[PDB]
RNA sequence: GCGACUUUCUGGUCUGUAACUGACGCUGAUGUGCGAAAGCGUGGGGAUCAAACAGGAUUAGAUACCCUGGUAGUCCACGCCGUAAACGAUGAGUGCUAAGUGUUAGGGGGUUUCCCGCCCCUUAGUGCUGCAGCUAACGCAUUAAGCACUCCGCCUGGGGAGUACGACCGCAAGGUUGAAACUCAAAGGAAUUGACGGGGACCCGCACAAGCGGUGGAGCAUGUGGUUUAAUUCGAAGCAACGCG
């Protein structure tokens, strides 16, 4: 493994899933119908 | 003064913090480092910086007792966890692996508001 | 923009001594400067039987950094600092730190100071250190 | 503070009225170095009255204007610009922070 | 309004079939029933989140915006009110009115060795563009705001006020129905120029950065205000007046 790849594969898997969004998106509160309308407004990005 | 050379690890890169903690196989705890706890505070906490001594002086005290080979588990999504972990590569272990984890719920419930 | 080259020094057939002396050169009088700069030579290379480049490449190189910083809130950054405002930050921090000896004599001070980085001592080295205590204490909130 | 005013003699309850008015405003924040007012009477034929206001700012300064019937009237109006502008070059300014990479 | 899984019940929808009855339909006052969220009630239940609130910070101040905890509630049943930007701010039914474009459930047809690749047509639903035509303009444009018909509800300047009295309902908060006095000469919609911005983007500038030098600091000339005078002759005042006239 050494040393070089071990961060970037790693960071691969990571960007997959997209942990980042996931967690984030939950971070704060919204209303049903506000988040369903900003869903909407996007699907192909 | 349990030894061997592949423990593991568990990390956490808070928004506010970036800490550390080192446990056997099974595991139980050994060592950790709050950033808070050298001096830091703040956001300077928070910073990837701060995991650089947290991370080399826990794992520096962990292989005290001697340990080189570790698999590692990172939740806390924030900066240092891809900073301090080229420090600590240079602390005297021997990765084996790196493995994600995040807590994903299943709409479970609520988090707050504001702002 | 560029930067008003001098040709040589005609002393030493340097250059160096005269970008030292444009900053010494008080109201353009160079006569009065190169004759201050002049009794230097022959002092400095009286104490300690040397020559000015010896204590001067040596003692320019003791306080002049490799690092220096910068804000941008303010936010204070590491870099490696370019080379010529690197030299006449060491000309600068050496001139301006050494007018404030409390000694009389236009040359005493300067060839003491130089003298002084040259073992690594001077508050110019001194700044040289802080800067790079800052700097590396300045990788942190800012790298 | 600087207060010269043609075709009329100044007196001395405008000076306690208006400039005590004026200090009550080290709300925000006063910083009070310079305070030149102006005036002018102006026939029409209904025939004036100017009121006219500099209220000078660190860093920067400002103009308030008036022309009324009346001084107390007409100065209330010298006042609650100045407030209204004094707020909000407060108001401002940008602390949200939030950290980087 | 309805998005874990399964089963039990269970209504409705679209196709083609058209062989069956043979105009049996449409609307719909009064009426009766469903009905977000909040909420009231009887109890239960109570992990998070949380009005009220306790405390902290910030602000001149802040009962607020921010942090920490925190109740009612948020949750189940049984009930009750029955309202809303309940908005596609468009009543329902029928029939005609240019194309193109995805997309959904289906049908039929052709194409390929067999369509699994493909296309053609069609039915219903579904969104985007876009002709006539309409429209004050914006826009609409086969799912019309076009063309015409049947029925229903509604409206007649604005503020007064969906307030008041009265009546009905409701445990109560309140709902529905819904005035007049007096007052005004407008209220208002659409669209254009400019203005503003604590909105955005681009550019320039001793505006920055960088550096050097300066003032204020102590003593001298001088303009102004303040003083005073019998006179301190008169004017101009942020930059753009104070070594000016």
């Amino acid at each position: 493994e050494s040393l070089e790849d071990a961060l970037r594969r790693f960071k691969r898997s990571v960007s997959k899933s997209g942990t980042i969004q996931e967690v984030r998106k939950r971070e704060f509160y919204e209303k049903p119908s506000v988040k369903r309308k900003k869903k909407s407004e996007a699907a192909r990005k | 003064k349990k030894n061997i050379e592949n423990g593991v690890a568990h990390i956490r890169s808070t928004f506010n913090n970036t800490i550390v903690t080192i446990t056997d196989e099974f595991g139980n705890a050994l060592s950790w480092s709050s950033a808070g706890a050298l001096g830091f505070k703040g956001s300077k906490k928070s910073t990837p910086f701060a995991a650089q001594m947290a991370s080399e002086t826990a794992s520096k005290s962990a292989m005290e007792h001697g340990l080189k080979t570790v698999e590692v588990t990172v939740k806390g999504p924030g900066p240092g966890r891809e900073s301090a972990i080229r420090a600590l590569q240079s602390a005297g272990l021997e990765v084996t692996a790196i493995r994600d984890v995040t807590p994903v719920p299943h709409n479970g419930c609520r988090p707050p508001k504001r702002r | 923009v560029p930067k008003r080259d001098v040709l040589p020094d005609p002393i030493h057939n340097s250059k160096l001594v005269t970008k030292l002396i444009n900053k010494i050169m008080l109201d353009g009088k160079r006569g009065t400067a190169q004759r201050i700069l002049y009794s230097a030579f022959d002092l400095v290379e009286q104490r300690s039987g040397r020559d000015a480049l010896e204590v001067f490449e040596e003692a320019i190189n003791n306080i002049m950094p490799v690092l220096e910083v910068k804000a941008r809130s303010n936010y204070q950054v590491p870099v490696e600092v370019r080379p010529e405002r690197r030299t006449t930050l060491g000309l600068r921090w050496l001139v301006n730190y050494a007018r404030l000896r409390g000694e009389k004599t236009m040359e005493d001070r300067l060839a003491n100071e130089i003298l002084d980085a040259a073992n690594n001592t001077g508050g110019a080295v001194k700044k040289r250190e802080d800067t790079h205590k800052m700097a590396e204490a300045n990788k942190a909130f800012a790298h | 503070f600087e207060i010269h005013g043609d075709n009329l003699t100044i007196t001395d309850a405008i000076r306690n009225y208006i400039e005590e008015k004026i200090g009550k405003l080290e709300r925000y924040f006063n910083d009070v170095p310079n305070a030149v007012a102006h005036v002018k009477v102006k026939t029409y034929s209904n025939s004036a009255t100017k009121i006219e206001v500099t209220i000078p700012l660190k860093n920067v300064t400002l103009r308030a204007e008036e022309r009324n019937d009346d001084l107390y009237a007409g100065i209330d109006l010298i006042n609650n610009k100045l407030e209204r502008q004094v707020r909000k070059y407060k108001t401002r300014i940008n602390r949200k922070s939030r950290d980087r990479g």
